[PDB]
């Protein structure tokens, strides 16, 4: 500080200035997000393809910053995506707009030793209360409407038209298959990426769905010892073409001996592993595919670590080089195994079901995988959400038709409570708004607007706003009596998780 | 790892996705400048459209990607519809930056687009008009308008009409697809322009002259095609060598068994099943001393577009050898016939056991009048295996462009709100597209485009400012004629490829 | 390059306060946790005195002394370094006035010698001595864990802290160097501050979950090889003949297999029961198949638990290091009432526990390994520290600046010796004594002075131990509170101010040496 040397990010000013500015400045596409929303980030990692995104993990993911809190903060926005998918691009905006409610009480001179108690007072106030503001819960985990109304906040939050048949094509996709006993997978029932057809076409092929091509033959077996190989044929000495016509008529033939006889013991033992599917990290050479289906083992051409990671999780896979003949440490896990034609596309199926280990599987259809990733981020956040693990979400009202419960909440025992903490009770009774903010604001008026004619509703549970007309003069959507509705699960995470952020950033000086 | 957020960046992104347009700004109608452009790889680059230099040019922009993605999108399908979906997108998002900044922000952004992109498809379909074999036409007869049409709508001559039915006729033998990479169509320098011709499979412009060229066979009833893409030349097999000489008699060998590699070569597919052989590549003359040697046919550096479609019309397979390949692997027709066209040595590949390939033969005599109907046959083909794909037959030339934005100012009134502004934009763009083919036209655009108005306060049916005829009327009676499908397309992707960035303000770019 | 006389002094002055306005914000529960991502370049957090400094890289001279006479104090005490520091420079403002208004620092340091007697007599003059009890204890800890920590936190911290207090009081130690063993561990929640009454195992086996649950421990902690090695190598390495290799790689496995059998043996001669497990650990790794063929038969073997726990293995459990199985008893080896192999998060850690004779009562911590897990694995041990001393003293006073008001007006009242002489140093002595008290009760938005008159008044009116209440800045009783400041604690802080405040006070010039 009053010194040449020592070091710092932050400290003094910074500590109350640049430690809460970025941190809420990260809010901007939560600002813009949770909650039915068209405003999207167009983030590019630069894969070559274009990355629309409102999810905030995947927003910050690029996101670096020397705020040592904005470099840490995203750690609880991220550990919140771990335990609720939805609710994430509330966790960014809530707490930033919460920040500087507190900074402007540092200029009041409120204490950081003060002012965040407060809020985590309130933040078990919230805790306190939040429960009882619970109303609904998913029940039936095999019903559609019961699971695709908690989808039905959480792919909206995300994103907005789409929503609907996700969360119907999500709880199509029954990921109570996984009874949700405690028991929820996210590569067994896994997203499936079809160039084309419709996301309306994007479907659940119950198994594992590798859009990478089923070569030659099916399986012998549907039980397979599934060969996993990375490159199981490569080729072995590939034939050569010298003059820009033929190299030598002669020289032709030794290379194929090496192939064939080779990819003979290859395949045979590959036969001799028992493999009734070979899944070929790398290509595969036609005197193999030959093998492969003389010595009746289901060929895949090609495969992405996409298939061999899966492979490895579910079948209990390596994913092996070969030009040897093979053993399986691989074996199969599955029950069954398919060409299907899914996305109308000839694709590799690997099956079974089960409560537990069962692949049961999504399908996604799109033109692209922008369409069919950002979607599936917006769908699997609620496919995450869906993930509780306490099977009845404890559906509070949904598209956070609660903040107005818990604003009055926090609001009267802020004015409860003496001491500045009152205040920041009564400024944790505020950012409520945010969101109802964010959703007016993609929806295009301001949260005074809605949240004062929601503080005239008072107690209400039901109506609150999004993207829509009905978000922008009415101030009211019905997000507690829905379709539209979330778990007290992300209740009980982002109030106390942003909070959790937001208790010694301000605090961190150096 | 690099953002730009709010309206600056989103007013940002409109000109990079504008400026390209400005250059397609009427590239259908093509009249403009039009420069010849050399990239940093030395390639002179120019197109007949919007597309290929689209193709040609890359942005960092996500945005400016877009909408060249989707005019790609929109272009591969029917060939077209590019520079249209490259102007209307961008014009959306030219007018709404004005707009931007009294705000369309809020997500009222995205909706009124496709909201009323409906409203269009909904008068589309309703006003859409269907052809068939017997219905105005023979369907041929349509084809040969919708030729007539797309040949005609730039000039040329009454060979328009002639090639009208003669474009036709590989199209209706080919039809499956909307483009010709089974027709093709073949220039002919020599002739005369009245006189123009199909092949029921892929006739070779020119094959080439070697030693023994004359003395092998120009023609064959049963050609069994060895279709090369590898030469054989002198330099292929080389006849260059040495022995030692107590005895010159070695002389002599040493070559000679490199010699009989030459032929053996060639002749491994002549003695197999070749009579024909066409390369794509060189034919070198102690090579052509055999293939003279053989007297079935030799070819070398011959168009593969033409070999691989031969591929595509014998039912042979392209072959990147002279050796390994079978007698099933060769190419095969009833008719191999060279008859020199001009100085094209003209191979008549017909009677093949599938014939894929059916090419139309455009002779000209001339060189001009060609290309400017070989560029209108791409027009007739995109066309006229259009027309026959969706036989509803809507009308450009502003015929619905001015007739939709006629209602879509009409549809203003009913909307007022924020997006009352995008319908005035969303309207007028329809007629931003006739607001230079009426130059092209030599028209004024706007007083033109108000009569078309008041012509749809009169009118309406295809009324519409036709550069085809550079007049202002009836469209589809105007033979202004292209299925009402492509308007869908294209509209599906109007107000939707505009919608795509403006959904976004905040975008985020990273090294990685 | 020089700088004279005041020059240098002026250097010495200046480091000093930001240090202190660190701990101004770092001191007590009124101080605040500091996040470092430059000072190590590490991304980090803290509260404490001592161990902020040390975190930085610190390119300035003055505070290149400044890590150092903290650390000595840490080590004891694990307070009073967030407040030796503030005592310094707070009596290099004195000491500078007073030079600002003349003097010499030999003058100046004179006063010290009876002021810092007199102020270390008022140790013996006022110190409490208290009953050494886990209540008593438990507020020595807090007091250091909310000087560090949330007092939320700090109870969190609190009962393994004198969990294992009376612990090491079990193994007739004073001061903690065992049972001061503070275990990480993988959780969503750092909130878990827990005790094992044995150790926390490393990994089970590489073959996991051989025995998982070992109710009755055998324990063989034994640096053997089950794995010796499977691999291909001729002496030990890869030689120059290639076909001289794998001929010794069998015997390899073999002497693997000699080891493994003598298990079979061994469990046998030990157990002959899955029930009373024998346990085989090894601070080598360990074959699969070696544990494979033990793990059938009831057998946990595990592998790569460190040194340390072949010590505290061999150690807590009554546990043995034998280095050849062979054949061997159930006494041959120790005995843990619970051994079991647990994961939450990704490692399974062994709990070898109800350790017999323990030597070591772990103290485990869940949470995500961050520096907030850490940020609450130093206060624990900084607080073990404080209450290690309060186990070593059978006396400690009161926290909350208490001490000073007792002290500091004392000598506020009088010079020591009564005369000018020492004035000059009493002035700074006495001065430097109020910073602690007066800091985090003006941090608080209460001014010094009013607050100080008070717990000033406040001691001389009742003669009081009386305390701040460090978050409300407000006179408080720190006698009753729990606030407490160990006599070992208190005492080395006003040498280790003393110590360094004078040198630095006795050189005027400073020159680059090369």
């Amino acid at each position: 500080m009053l010194k040449e040397g020592a070091k710092h990010f932050s400290g003094l000013e910074e500590a109350v200035y640049r430690n809460i500015q970025a941190c809420k400045e990260l809010a901007q596409t939560t600002r813009t997000a949770y909650g039915p929303n068209g405003m999207n980030k167009m983030v590019i990692n630069h894969l070559e393809k274009l990355f629309v995104t409102n999810d905030a993990a995947t927003i910050l993911r690029e996101l670096e910053v020397q705020h040592p809190a904005a470099k840490m903060i995203v750690m609880a926005s991220h550990m919140q995506e771990q335990e609720v998918g939805d609710g994430t691009n509330f966790v960014l905006v809530f707490a930033g707009a919460l920040l500087e409610l507190a900074e402007e009480l540092l200029r009041i001179g409120l204490s950081v030793s003060e002012v965040i108690e407060g809020y985590e007072i309130a933040c078990r106030k919230a805790h306190e209360i939040l429960p009882n503001l619970v109303c609904c819960s998913a029940k039936n985990l095999r019903d559609i409407d019961e699971v695709s109304s908690l989808l039905r906040t959480s792919i909206m939050s995300k994103q907005y038209g789409n929503e609907v048949f996700l969360a119907k094509l999500i709880a199509q996709a029954c990921v109570s298959i996984f009874p949700d006993s405690g028991h929820f997978n996210v590569d067994n029932i896994r997203v499936c990426k079809i160039l084309g057809s419709g996301i309306s076409s994007s479907s659940v092929l119950h198994g594992m769905v590798f859009k990478k091509e089923t070569e030659g033959d099916v399986t012998s077996v549907k039980d397979a010892k599934i060969a996993v190989y990375s490159c199981p044929f490569d080729g072995m000495i590939t034939e050569t073409k010298g003059t820009v016509l033929i190299k030598t008529a002669e020289e032709l033939m030794n290379f194929s001996k090496g192939e064939e006889n080779l990819m003979d013991a290859q395949v045979k033992a590959i036969a001799d592993t028992g493999a009734n599917v070979v899944v070929t990290g790398g290509k595969v050479a036609d005197m193999a595919l030959h093998y492969a289906n003389k010595y009746n083992i289901m060929l895949v051409r090609l495969n992405s670590k996409w298939d061999l990671r899966r492979l490895c999780k579910t079948v209990g896979a390596t994913a092996l080089p070969r030009l040897t003949p093979p053993v399986l440490e691989e074996m199969g896990h599955c029950d069954s195994v398919y060409l299907s034609e899914v996305g109308d596309t000839q694709v590799v199926v690997f099956k079974h079901e089960k409560e537990d280990g069962a692949i049961s599987t999504i399908v996604l259809r799109g033109s692209t995988d922008n369409l069919m990733d950002d979607i599936e981020r917006a769908v699997d956040d609620g496919v995450n959400t869906f993930k509780v693990l306490t099977r009845d979400k404890r559906l509070v009202p949904g598209g956070g038709a609660t903040e107005i419960e818990l604003a009055k909440q926090i609001t009267s025992y802020g004015e409860t409570c003496p001491g500045l903490e009152q205040y920041a009770i009564k400024k944790f009774a505020e950012a409520f708004e945010a969101i109802p903010r964010a959703l007016a604001e993609n929806s295009g008026v301001k949260a005074n607007e809605v949240i004062s004619k929601l503080y005239a509703v008072h107690q209400e549970g039901n109506k609150n706003v999004g993207l829509d007309i009905e978000a922008e003069v009415p101030a009211v959507k019905d997000m507690l009596e829905a379709g539209i509705l979330d778990t007290y699960l992300g209740k009980y995470w982002a109030i106390k998780l942003a909070t959790n952020a937001a208790v010694t950033v301000l605090r961190v000086d150096q | 790892t690099d953002s730009s957020q709010g309206i600056p960046q989103l007013v940002s992104n409109i000109s990079a996705c504008q400026v390209i347009a400005e250059a397609v700004r009427t590239t259908l109608g093509p009249r403009g400048m039009d420069k010849l452009i050399v990239d940093g790889r030395g390639k002179a680059t120019i197109s007949n459209d919007g597309a290929t230099i689209l193709k040609l040019l890359d942005v960092v922009h996500p945005a400016a990607k877009t909408l060249v993605d989707i005019a790609k999108s929109q272009d591969a399908e029917v060939g077209d519809g590019t520079t249209s979906v490259t102007l209307l997108a961008a014009e959306f998002l030219k007018q709404v930056k004005p707009y931007v900044e009294e705000g369309l922000h809020p997500q009222i952004i995205i909706r009124a687009f496709r909201t009323a992109t409906q409203l269009a498809v909904n008068k589309i379909k309703e006003i859409a008009v269907t052809v068939k074999k017997a219905d105005k036409v023979e369907q041929r007869k349509l084809l040969e308008k919708c030729a007539m049409t797309a040949l005609s709508s730039k000039l040329i001559s009454q060979q328009k009409a002639f090639f009208a039915k003669m474009v036709v006729d590989a199209v209706m033998m080919l039809d499956d697809l909307l483009q010709l990479k089974m027709i093709g169509i073949k220039k002919v320098q020599g002739g005369a322009l009245e006189d123009s011709q199909l092949v029921a499979g892929v006739a070779f412009k020119k094959t080439f002259s070697y030693a023994g060229f004359e003395m092998q066979p120009k023609k064959y009833h049963n050609p069994k095609i060895a279709l090369l893409n590898v030469e054989l030349e002198l330099k292929a097999e080389k006849d260059n060598a040495e022995i030692r000489v107590h005895t010159v008699e070695d002389y002599q060998a040493i070559v000679d068994a490199e010699w009989n590699i030459l032929y053996d070569k060639l002749e491994k597919i002549h003695h197999s099943g070749a009579k024909v052989v066409l390369s794509k590549l060189p034919i070198g003359d102690v090579a052509t001393q055999y293939f003279a040697d053989r007297d079935m046919f030799c070819a070398g550096r011959v168009p593969e577009e033409d070999l691989k479609r031969t591929m595509m019309a014998c039912g042979g397979s392209i072959q990147t050898s002279v050796n390994a390949l079978s007698a099933d692997v060769l190419g095969r027709c009833q008719v191999f016939e060279e008859t020199q066209i001009g100085g094209e040595r003209y191979n008549f590949f017909t009677g093949c056991p599938k014939a894929k390939t059916c090419t139309f033969i455009l002779r000209g005599g001339a060189e001009q009048f060609m290309e400017e109907t070989e560029r209108s046959l791409h027009d007739a083909i995109m066309i006229v295996r259009r027309a026959i794909k969706n036989d509803s037959v809507v009308a450009g030339g502003g015929a619905i462009e001015m007739e939709l934005s006629k209602y879509l100012r009409d549809y203003s009134r009913t909307i007022p709100g924020k997006q009352q502004l995008l319908i005035g934009a969303y309207a007028k763009a329809l007629e931003i597209i006739p607001r230079q083919l009426c130059d092209n036209a030599g028209f004024d655009a706007t007083n033109i485009l108000n009569k078309l108005r008041a012509r749809h306060a009169q009118g309406g049916t295809w009324y519409g400012v036709d550069i085809n005829n550079e007049d202002i009327a009836d469209n589809f009676e105007a033979f202004v004629w292209e299925p009402a499908m492509v308007r869908i397309n294209a509209l599906t992707a109007a107000s939707e490829a505009a919608c795509l960035i403006v959904s976004v303000d905040e975008t985020i770019k990273n090294p990685r | 390059e020089v700088a004279r006389a005041q020059a240098a002094l002026a250097v010495n002055i200046s480091a000093a306060r930001g240090l202190q306005d660190v701990l101004r914000t770092n001191l007590g529960p009124k101080g605040t946790m500091k996040m470092l991502v430059s000072g190590a370049g590490d991304i980090k957090l803290t509260k404490d005195g001592n161990v902020l400094l040390h975190e930085m890289q610190i390119q300035h001279p003055t505070a290149s002394l400044i890590a150092k006479v903290a650390t000595a104090q840490d080590d004891i005490t694990g307070d009073g370094t967030t407040s030796n520091v503030l005592i310094i420079g707070e009596l290099l403002k004195q000491a500078d006035l007073y030079i600002s208004e003349g003097l010499h620092p030999r003058i100046i340091t004179e006063g010290f010698e009876a002021a810092k007697e007199k102020a270390l007599q008022f140790l013996e003059e006022v110190k409490v001595s208290r009953e050494m009890d886990r209540e008593t204890l438990i507020d020595v800890a807090r007091t250091s864990l909310r000087t560090k920590v949330h007092a939320e936190l700090a109870d969190v911290l609190t009962e393994a802290v004198v969990d294992s207090i009376l612990a090491i009081k079990k193994q007739d130690e004073p001061i903690d160097l065992f049972m001061i063993e503070i275990m990480e561990m993988k959780h969503k929640s750092e909130t878990d501050t827990s005790l094992i009454r044995g150790l926390v195992l490393d990994h089970g086996a590489r073959h996991p979950d051989m025995k998982k649950r070992v109710e009755d421990a055998y324990i063989l902690t034994c640096n053997v090889s089950l794995e010796y090695e499977k691999t291909e190598v001729n002496s030990g390495f890869f030689y120059k003949s290639a076909e001289e290799r794998e001929k010794l790689v069998k015997a390899e496995r073999k002497f693997i297999e000699d080891r493994v059998k003598k298990i079979i043996e061994l469990k046998r001669k030990v157990c002959g029961d899955s029930d009373k497990g024998f346990v085989v650990i090894n601070q080598k790794g360990i074959d699969p198949f070696s544990l494979d063929a033990l793990s059938k038969e009831g057998i946990v073997a595990l592998r790569r638990a460190k040194r340390r726990n072949m010590e505290r293995l061999t150690l807590a459990c009554g546990g043995v290091a034998l280095n050849s199985f062979d054949d061997l008893s159930p006494d041959c080896l120790g005995h843990a009432g619970l051994v079991y192999e647990y994961t939450l998060g990704e490692e399974k850690f062994t709990f070898i526990e109800k350790c017999n004779n323990p030597r070591s009562v772990t103290l485990l911590i869940k949470g995500p390994n961050k520096h907030t897990l850490t940020q609450i694995k130093d206060a624990v041990r900084d607080g073990l520290r404080a209450v290690k001393n309060a186990i070593d003293d059978g006396c400690v006073v009161p926290g909350a600046g208490a001490v000073e008001v007792a002290m500091a007006e004392a000598l506020i009242k009088h010079k020591p010796s009564v005369k000018g002489r020492a004035q000059l140093g009493v002035q700074a002595f006495a001065d430097a004594l109020l910073i602690i008290p007066k800091v985090l009760a003006q941090n608080s938005g209460f001014d010094l002075q009013e607050t100080l008159v008070k717990i000033q008044a406040e001691h001389s009116e009742s003669g009081q131990l009386v305390g701040v209440d460090l978050n409300t800045g407000e006179p408080m009783v720190a006698a009753e509170v729990g606030v407490w400041d160990n006599y070992c604690v208190k005492k080395q802080l006003l040498h280790s101010c003393t110590v360094i405040a004078t040198n630095i006070l006795l050189v005027d010039e400073i020159m680059r040496a090369g």
